[PDB]
């Protein structure tokens, strides 16, 4: 959204009307995101993605900082705050007993994600060492060699 | 001519393979950028009589003419400078 908001304020083109333009956007976000999982910021090259009045050559060159990223996905993030604490409170335990943390999922890599999880677990520190994205998988195997 | 008309179509069909392809950098380079340019040099050597390619409607005039020997053409250039030192 953000760098269709960009390109058309620049162009004043309507990307989402391309399908093409917007599945390598789609790439392009994905990629973007990921590389701002450690990355302070990120460039986004889409050249000539589609056709405006002028046949003008429409490059899409955009530097996403990853403050500008978080300035845009915390109206998301916090989201996420609500029902972390439903659980805390449906349980009645405090984030002061919790044992242990899983992150699963990969958009879980994101350091916006990981403090957001530090303040919500009071500090109390996620275990990395497995893919986030194959956590649950590697459970599942563990539990078909436990079972039989 | 001719020759332009097939470079253009190849560079069309190259466009429906890189939106195929989900390509943007070279979707829109050939939709505004390739293809218009070969259609634009089409389109300046695309005026370019003599033995065109159909009968026209001076061909039958000319068939007439044979026939007869009645002239009946269209003052092929020609004649009509003699038709103008006529009375000298």
């Amino acid at each position: 959204d953000w760098l269709v908001d960009k390109f058309k304020g620049t162009s004043g083109i309507d990307l989402t009307k391309d399908k093409m333009a917007m599945q390598r956007l789609r790439e392009a976000a994905e990629k973007a995101k990921i590389e701002l999982s450690s990355s302070q910021s990120t460039s986004i090259n889409l050249p000539y993605i589609t056709v405006d009045a002028d046949k003008n050559p429409l490059f899409l060159d955009e530097q996403l900082t990853r403050a500008e990223f978080q300035r845009i996905t915390q109206d998301l993030l916090d989201r996420t705050r609500k029902p972390f604490q439903s659980v805390i409170a449906d349980t009645g335990i405090s984030v002061s007993e919790i044992d242990h943390v899983v992150l699963v999922g990969g958009s879980t890599r994101m350091p916006a994600v990981t403090d957001l999880v530090k303040e919500l677990t009071g500090g109390k520190e996620p275990n990395k060492g497995v893919n986030p994205d194959e956590v649950v998988a590697v459970g599942a195997a563990l539990q078909a060699g436990v079972l039989k | 001519v001719r020759d332009l008309k097939e470079q253009l179509e190849a560079l069309r069909g190259e466009s429906e393979r890189a939106e195929r392809d989900g390509d943007l950098a070279k979707a829109a380079e050939l939709r505004y950028g390739r293809i218009p340019e070969v259609e634009k040099k089409l389109d300046a050597a695309l005026p370019q009589v003599m033995l065109k390619e159909e009968v026209g409607p001076d061909d039958i005039a000319d068939v007439v003419s044979a026939w007869t020997g009645i002239p009946a053409g269209r003052l092929l250039e020609g004649e009509t400078a003699k038709l103008l030192r006529m009375e000298d």
